[PDB]
């Protein structure tokens, strides 16, 4: 995260953290949905152009931590992986649409402070929120600029942005399963999110029922907090009937 | 070409 | 699960379940007026 700050002890306990087994290095973020099921970005798990391709074996999910670095001894839970699920049509080679995938936990995590789940919208709370102007939570333990990592998870809350803004920044063939956020040049107020960023939640709360629902999730973009520039989301509402295919059919 | 446009993954 | 997730997904142990609230969820509320 880019012009964000410093996260709160247990402020987002479904902020789970993609890692490699070897090298022990971190690849990206992700959440927890269930005590099996954890969502991230497919290009986490799956993208050629860096001869990306990991199996349920390389990795592991490290769940309910605050420090980057730290071996959060009470605190965190190391957890394996059962199966990974890349979405059918997760297209990388030209504008990364349904950039999203499933992981399902060798074994179910036990809630607590640190550790619980994030809530995933229904329809009715996806037209309510999602509107331009609107402010999202995206958090994350990647780049402090474009071009170093925190010593802490990061926050920062931006605007969703208006579809024509979204198309406008970009040449990239921006599709109906992505959204962008992030604050206007003539807004001056900045924060956006950057490598080491993808998988990691864009969450809003509800002022109806006081729960947070993830309505992205940290795909892409050109740079990092560049003005004129949007942070590009995966629309999570947009691509539930998968989420909900692929769960009741390997687990739960 | 999400890469050719400057695409960046994060 | 999924669709509107969990159960009790959404309200978090040290928050919402206390009823004390972060250093910044109020910005959001006030971006929706």
């Amino acid at each position: 995260i880019v012009e964000g700050s410093d996260a709160e002890i247990g402020m987002s306990p479904w902020q789970v953290m993609l890692f490699r087994k070897s090298p022990q290095e971190l690849l990206c973020g992700a959440s927890l949905i269930s005590d099996r099921w954890v969502l991230t970005a497919a290009h986490c798990l799956l993208y050629p152009p860096w001869d990306k391709n990991f199996t349920e074996n390389d990795l592991l999910v490290r769940i309910g931590k605050h420090s980057r670095t730290r071996y959060e001894r009470n605190i965190e839970k190391i957890s394996m992986l059962e199966k990974i699920y890349i979405h059918p049509r997760y297209n990388w080679r030209e504008n990364l649409d349904r950039d999203i995938a499933l992981m399902k936990l060798k074994k179910p995590v036990a809630f607590s402070d640190y550790i619980h789940p994030v809530c995933l919208p229904d329809r009715e709370t996806a037209a309510s929120l999602l509107q331009a102007g609107y402010k999202g939570r995206v958090t994350g333990w990647g780049n402090l600029k474009e071009t170093g990592q925190p010593s802490v998870l990061q926050v920062v809350n931006l605007p969703i942005v208006e579809r024509p803004v979204c198309k406008d920044s970009t040449r990239i063939r921006i599709t109906d399963n992505m959204f962008c956020a992030g604050y206007k040049p003539d807004e001056g107020k900045r924060g956006d999110a950057c490598e080491g960023d993808a998988g990691g939640p864009f969450v809003m709360k509800s002022p109806f029922n006081n729960r947070w629902y993830q309505m992205g999730i940290v795909s892409w973009g050109e740079g990092c907090d560049r003005d004129g520039k949007y942070g590009f989301y995966t629309h999570v509402f947009r691509l539930k009937k998968w989420i909900q295919k692929v769960i009741d059919q390997f687990g739960e | 070409d999400f890469l050719a446009e400057g695409g960046g993954v994060r | 699960t999924f669709g509107s997730g969990e159960a009790d997904c959404g309200l978090r142990p040290l928050f919402e379940k206390k009823s004390l609230e972060d250093k910044t969820e109020r910005e959001l509320l006030e971006s929706y007026i």
